[PDB]
This record gives structure tokens, C-alpha cells and sequence, in this order.
């Protein structure tokens, strides 16, 4: 089959400034009879994809202005001459020389904003879930950017890497900021074997790491 | 308007049968060519299918050819995927896209809402939900965060409100990952430490699937 290549993520960008997303395949897409048959999808967060561009150039009703396609045989680009908070999204090239069609991996496009430190809150197990014979150690890391971030916990200052998960959130729709919870996750008899929790956010924002502790006592 | 409604999705085992439908309003149905896409959880887009305006030609993706069908009903403007032997690796949010070719036309043009299939013997578990209340020695600042921990639940199915959705600017929802088997995901709310524990926080988890809804009230320690 042809393969589409993308870039995962695009450099993120202030609203008002232009952007291009390329792709590329493995195979010529521009066709004898001088068509060129890559199309361009958007995918917003929650939505269904929709159409951009269509054969390489051309676009697709109720499409603003602001989006254009081009490209070569195998190169292409999509440009937003000046980027809408509404143009955040996942942009999809897809080929439609051949059978199977196939798509790009997708370049996420997120917004640009000014750093900004997580608010860091440490909570202990809820004696509810001791009673389940678990015990999870939970740390939010709110309200930050950029999205890359590093949690280390620490069990009574030794530190501790198994029992770690972390999840992070899309680009806040509101601030643009991203936010993730760290949950350490022991048996009651491990957690209750032990006085010090301690979660430790390193941010590019500081070089030293935002520090929030628990004694069970 | 032009409208494409998915629907027949759902948890199935592997192995099993299930059909898909997409009905269409708004354009003339029989003129447009059809497609299936598909896209597995966080991940990209995928073609699924495709039959043409007169049902004279029909291709299939690799992954699916000998075990989908599509077809496609004219008089009531719906299409079809008829998928057996279903797989782990089917399991996804499917749409069903519009495509016509003539000369300077616009395939692709519209896509529907999506049904989402999920392929799996995990059996339906309702969640445990943990408050996540600051401990004894902490330090009270301007704002308080407050959370629920939501656990052990299947399908991936799970909302989580504070005080009946009157909390929702500064609310915090984490997607779910896997741990065990099962799905794990917390919701954190952020208000004034003057309102809190002053006056009641609670968080709603609703779990459809399971006919679950568990109220959690967030007490001081």
C-alpha cells in the first residue's frame, strides 16, 4: 500500500500566526491526467473528521480562506495563514491515488501560550479504599505549560518507580494550559509499612521541583 | 441539512457478529458513493470500506476483506457493514463518509457522528470512586483542589460532575487508562478554601453502562 507520513505534533503556534503541516508519500500521488490525489482532513477534539482539501489544492465548501493546500508529487502542505482558536485539532492527509486509501498518522496542532508552573496537590488514600485492601496515592499537576513535565514520588525519601501512572489532558479549551495526575498505586500493607509520600513536579519553569509531601503520622 | 447518523456499535465479544448501519437525509443518497472509516481508540484514521453510487463496485481494506461486508439499502438511504468474526483490532469508533465522483466534485465531503464498537470478553464493572480530600497537615491556601478517584470500571464509559454540574470552570477531567484490566480516571475541582469544606462539594460519577451512579461528599480531614 502507499504510506503516509506526518509529523506527530506541529510546533505550537499563537492564534493569528500561520502554520503548515506537511506530509508526504511513499509513492507519486500526482496522476497522467494532471491531478494530484491527496486530500486533507481537520479533526477537531470531539468531532468528526472534516473535509479541508481536496486533490491536493482545492478547497472544500464552507472552508475558510485562511487554509490552503499545495505541494509536489509526493511532498504536500496545508498552510492556515493566520490560526483560530477553532483550528486546533488533528490534521490528517490521506491519499486517494489507489486502493486501499490510506491516511497519515495525524499531526496534532495545539496553541501556543505563556509558561506557566503546575499547582501541585498531594492527597493520601481515602480510608475507603484501605478497607479494599489498595491504596492509591494520588498527585494533580494543574493548570501548566508546556504539556512536558516529570513526576518523581518519593516513599519516605527513597524513590519509587514501580505502581506509577500517569494521565494527561488535551490543551485546555479555556486557558490553553494542560494538567495530569500521577497515582501511585500500593497495597495497604506496603502503604501502611511507611510515614512520607512525597510527589516532586519538575517543570521547565524552575529548576528546582515544586515539592508536595504527606506524613500518615 | 446533510446528515449521516451511525449507529449499531457496542461492546461485543470476539468472534462475534454484529451490523452497522448509517442512515442518510439531506442529499441524494443513491448518487453518492460510500465509505466506512474507522479510527481505534487514540489512534488515526483508518479505511474501512467502500461500495459505489449503484453498488457496482466494492473494495475492502485488508484487515477486514473476507470477514466485513458493506452494502447499502437506496429506497431507505441507509448503508451497511456487516462485520463477523470480530477482533480485538476492530474495535473503534466507525464513520460512514459521503463520496461523489464526477468531474470537479468533492469526495469526501461529509462524515457522520461516528458509532463506536468495542470488541471484548472484559466483562461490564461498575467503578469504585475514591474521595481525594487534602490530608490532615496540609496547608490552606487562597484555593482548595478537591478530587474523585474513579476505578476498576470497563467499558470506558464514565462522567464525572461536581455539585450537579454547578462546579464546571475550574473542574479537571483526566482520561482513563488501563490498570489490571480495568479503567482508571480521576476528576479534580479547584474552588476557594472559604467555600470549602464551609459548604458541600460533591462529585457525581455516572457509569451508563453499569446503571451506575455513585454521589461522593467531600469531607475535611
Amino acid at each position: 500500500d502507499i504510506v503516509m507520513t506526518q509529523a506527530t505534533s506541529s510546533v505550537p503556534v499563537t492564534p493569528g500566526e500561520s502554520v503548515s503541516i506537511s506530509c508526504r508519500s511513499s509513492k507519486s500521488l500526482l496522476h497522467s491526467n494532471g491531478n494530484t490525489y491527496l486530500y486533507w482532513f481537520l479533526q477537531r477534539p470531539g468531532q468528526s473528521p472534516q473535509l479541508l482539501i481536496y486533490r491536493m489544492s482545492n478547497l472544500a465548501s464552507g472552508v475558510p480562506d485562511r487554509f490552503s493546500g499545495s505541494g509536489s508529487g509526493t511532498a504536500f502542505t496545508l498552510t492556515i495563514s493566520r490560526l483560530e482558536a477553532e483550528d486546533v485539532g488533528v490534521y490528517y492527509c490521506m491519499q486517494h491515488l489507489e486502493y486501499p486509501l490510506t491516511f497519515g498518522a495525524g499531526t496534532k496542532l495545539e496553541l501556543k501560550r505563556a509558561d506557566a508552573a503546575p499547582t501541585v496537590s498531594i492527597f493520601p488514600p481515602s480510608s475507603e479504599q484501605l478497607t479494599s485492601g489498595g491504596a492509591s496515592v494520588v498527585c494533580f499537576l494543574n493548570n501548566f505549560y508546556p504539556k512536558d513535565i516529570n513526576v518523581k514520588w518519593k516513599i519516605d525519601g527513597s524513590e519509587r518507580q514501580n505502581g506509577v501512572l500517569n494521565s494527561w489532558t488535551d490543551q485546555d479549551s479555556k486557558d490553553s494550559t494542560y494538567s495530569m495526575s500521577s497515582t501511585l498505586t500500593l497495597t495497604k500493607d506496603e502503604y501502611e509499612r511507611h510515614n512520607s509520600y512525597t510527589c516532586e513536579a519538575t517543570h521547565k519553569t524552575s529548576t528546582s521541583p515544586i515539592v508536595k509531601s504527606f506524613n500518615r503520622n | 441539512d446533510v446528515q449521516l447518523v451511525e449507529s449499531g456499535g457496542g461492546l461485543v465479544q470476539p468472534g462475534g457478529s454484529r451490523k452497522l448501519s448509517c442512515s442518510a437525509s439531506g442529499f441524494a443518497f443513491s448518487s453518492f458513493g460510500m465509505h466506512w472509516v474507522r479510527q481505534a481508540p487514540e489512534k488515526g484514521l483508518e479505511w474501512v470500506a467502500y461500495i459505489s453510487s449503484g453498488s457496482g463496485t466494492i473494495y475492502y481494506a485488508d484487515t477486514v476483506k473476507g470477514r466485513f461486508t458493506i452494502s447499502r439499502d437506496d429506497p431507505k438511504n441507509t448503508l451497511f457493514l456487516q462485520m463477523t468474526s470480530l477482533r480485538s483490532e476492530d474495535t473503534a469508533m466507525y464513520y460512514c463518509v459521503r463520496s461523489i465522483y464526477y468531474y470537479g466534485s468533492s469526495p469526501f465531503d461529509f462524515w457522520g457522528q461516528g458509532t463506536t464498537l468495542t470488541v471484548s470478553s472484559a466483562k461490564t464493572t461498575p467503578p469504585s470512586v475514591y474521595p481525594l480530600a487534602p490530608g490532615c497537615g496540609d496547608t490552606t491556601g487562597s484555593s482548595v483542589t478537591l478530587g474523585c478517584l474513579v476505578k476498576g470500571y470497563f467499558p470506558e464509559s464514565v462522567t464525572v460532575t461536581w455539585n450537579s454540574g454547578s462546579l464546571s470552570s475550574s473542574v479537571h477531567t483526566f482520561p482513563a487508562l488501563l490498570q489490571s484490566g480495568l479503567y482508571t480516571m480521576s476528576s479534580s475541582v479547584t474552588v476557594p478554601s472559604s467555600t470549602w469544606p464551609s459548604q458541600t462539594v460533591t462529585c457525581s460519577v455516572a457509569h451508563p453502562a453499569s446503571s451506575t451512579t455513585v454521589d461522593k461528599k467531600l469531607e475535611p480531614s
